[PDB]
Formats: structure tokens, sequence, C-alpha cells
């Protein structure tokens, strides 16, 4: 890992290798990977946290490989949970 | 106490939509605070400017430090401090109001009944920010959690103006927000950087009635019209 990180293209390689074998939307692999290393969690002296998660929105047509980009998140993120529409309960998505 | 945050419908204001629809919440509830701040993005560059630069001395930790130099110059106090303060108040301390503020107070309730009352005529509808004297009582809270600050044991003329001050600048604030042929009527007859005195055009209008206030208000809020002079002259400042 240290190695490969000295590399001048090494953003632009780890966004081409997010979800390889989908071609094209290289601002989707961006976001992608910007969500999956997020950003620094802080907390102001204790008197105001601020969130460090960036949240993305696949918004677009049929046919596009949004589903398989988030198949490919659930792969590749070390914690993931995934749920589909109508199949997410309010209790369900945060606690019950 | 019930501190509470909600969006309206649409989420964001919608500011030309009517209030009565952007509210979801309806008037019983909306009387049991004491104050309602309906918050908005102004989208003011300055100010935008200013919250960048701050929120960015936020994220680099420069705050860090700003923070506490600001508390030990004494301008601010921390959490602890504060808490056990706030529970010292609540404690020692519960105040009256002198008959000078309850007079005060009481001039004001009528005062923005008054002002609710000609807004209901105005928009010909019962409004949904409510004006009630469940809402007098909220400012004798504030006078007297004014006063409770400084454990005076009564509250005073200064903490009602301040009390008054904060309830217009929330709830009155929530609750403030043919005509076409007298406005160009009015563009027809004042040309271009000339002063037509207010009261002459009320005759005029008179004679020809309260359209004339929202024509002003609409002219005023446009280039067009300029209130010149204490609001004596309507100046044709704009186009
Ligand atoms: N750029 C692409 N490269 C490779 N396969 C693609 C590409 N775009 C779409 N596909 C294929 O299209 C199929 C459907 O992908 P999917 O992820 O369901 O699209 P989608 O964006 O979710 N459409 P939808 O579910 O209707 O909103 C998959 O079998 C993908 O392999
Ligand atoms: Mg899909």
């Amino acid at each position: 890992f240290r190695k490969i990180s000295r590399d001048r293209g090494i953003i632009d390689k780890i966004i081409s290798s997010m979800a390889p074998s989908i071609y094209g939307h290289r601002d989707i692999k961006t976001a992608v990977a910007c969500s999956l290393f997020g950003g620094v969690p802080k907390n102001v002296n204790g008197k105001h946290s601020i969130r460090g998660d960036i949240n993305v929105l696949l918004l677009g047509d049929p046919g596009t490989a949004k589903s398989q980009i988030l198949k490919y998140v659930e792969k590749t993120a070390h914690r993931a949970v995934f749920a589909t529409g109508q199949g997410a309960s309010a209790v369900g998505l945060t606690a019950s | 106490s019930v501190l509470a945050a909600a969006n309206p419908i649409y989420g964001r204001y919608d500011d030309l939509k009517s209030p009565g629809d952007n509210i979801d919440f309806q008037t019983t509830i909306l009387s049991r605070f004491d104050m309602i701040f309906i918050v908005k993005d102004d989208h003011n560059e300055e100010r935008d400017i200013s919250i960048a630069n701050h929120v960015i001395n936020i994220h680099t930790g420069n705050a860090n430090a700003m923070q506490n130099q600001q508390e030990e110059n004494g301008s601010e106090i921390s959490i602890e401090k504060m808490k056990r303060y706030i529970t010292y108040c609540r404690l020692k301390c519960a105040p009256r109001l002198s008959p000078q503020a309850a007079e005060k107070l009481s001039s004001n309730f009528v005062t923005i009944r008054k002002q609710l009352l000609i807004n209901e005529l105005e928009s010909t509808e019962r409004s949904s920010i409510p004006i009630t004297i469940r809402q007098l009582e909220a400012i004798i809270r504030i006078t007297e959690s004014l006063a409770k600050l400084e454990l005076s044991p009564i509250a005073q003329e200064r903490h009602v103006d301040e009390a008054i001050r904060l309830f217009q600048a929330s709830t009155m604030d929530a609750a403030s927000q043919e005509i076409r042929r007298f406005e160009q009527e009015l563009k027809r007859r004042l040309p271009i950087g000339w002063s037509t005195s207010y009261q002459t055009l009320r005759r005029e209008f008179v004679d020809t009635q309260l359209a004339l206030d929202k024509a002003l208000y609409a002219l005023e809020k446009h280039e067009t019209i300029q209130l010149r002079h204490q609001g004596q002259n309507i100046y044709r400042s704009g186009v």
C-alpha cells in the first residue's frame, strides 16, 4: 500500500479500478471512490460534531449500471448493507 | 421546555406560496410555542462569503484555538459553567414584572393583535401563525427569563423592550408574510425623477379605496419607487 500510494496517478488508478467491468461513468466512479474512502469526521472541542461521511445519489435512466455499481460497493466496502426500495421500512432502516 | 425543529411543506420555504400552504402544523400546536422562527437561506453573497470563511476556519481546526481565546478573554463561557449557571438561576430567582413593565406589555398585546387583524383582512383569511392571549404570556415568560439572567428580582422596562423585540423578530415575523389599474395610473401620472407627496395620491385615489398601500408596497419592493423623506414623498426613482 505504501509503495503504490506514491504513484502520481494513484487517485486516477483507484477511480479507474472502481467497478472495473462497468464502462465509462468516470463521474460515478469518482463519487463512489470519494464516498468509499470518506472524509474526516470532526468534533470542535466536543461542542459541535461534523459529518465525515459523503452521501451520493445516482439519479438516472434505466439500464445504466446504477444497481450494478451499488452491488459492487456492497462487494468492496468493509461494512455494507443493501436494501432496495419497497423492501425498506422506516424502522428497518434506522432502528426498531 | 419544548425546543422543536422542523422543515416547511415542500422542504424549502417556497416564498411566493401562501404561508397557510407552506406550514403543516395546525394553529392549535403552533399557539403553544412562545417563539416561532421561520428560517430562510438569504442567498446574499456577502453573507455567503462570510459563512464560507467561518466554516473553513471550523474545518481547518483554527476554531479550536479561537473558542479558547474567546473563553479566556471573558467574551464566552464553557458548557460546564453555563450548565451550572442555568441551574443556579433556575433555583435562586423567579422575578415579577413591575407595574410599568406590565402596562408596556399590555399595550404591546393590543398593538400586535391589531396588526394581525388588519393582515387577516388584507389577506381575507384567518392567519395560520396565531396571536392569542397565550402569546401575551409568552412575552411575559420571556421578560421574566431576561430578568432571570442577571438574577434581578423584578423585570423592568429594558427587559420588556428586549422581550418585545424578540417576539417581533420571531412570531410576528412568521405572521408578517384592480391594484393593477392604480399602479399603472401612478406610473402614468408620476414620471421618472419627480415626487408625489403621499397624501395627495391618497386624495386622488380616494376621489376615484385601500388599493393604495398595496400598490406602494409592490412598487417599493421594485426599483421603480422610493419612499423618500419620512415616507412623505413618493419618488419615481427607478423605471
Ligand atoms: N456501462 C455499462 N457497462 C457494462 N454493463 C452495463 C453498463 N450499463 C449498463 N450495463 C448493464 O445493464 C444491466 C442493468 O444494470 P443496472 O445496474 O440494473 O442498471 P440501472 O442503472 O440500475 N437501471 P435501473 O435499475 O432501471 O434504474 C446490467 O447487467 C449491466 O451489466
Ligand atoms: Mg436499478
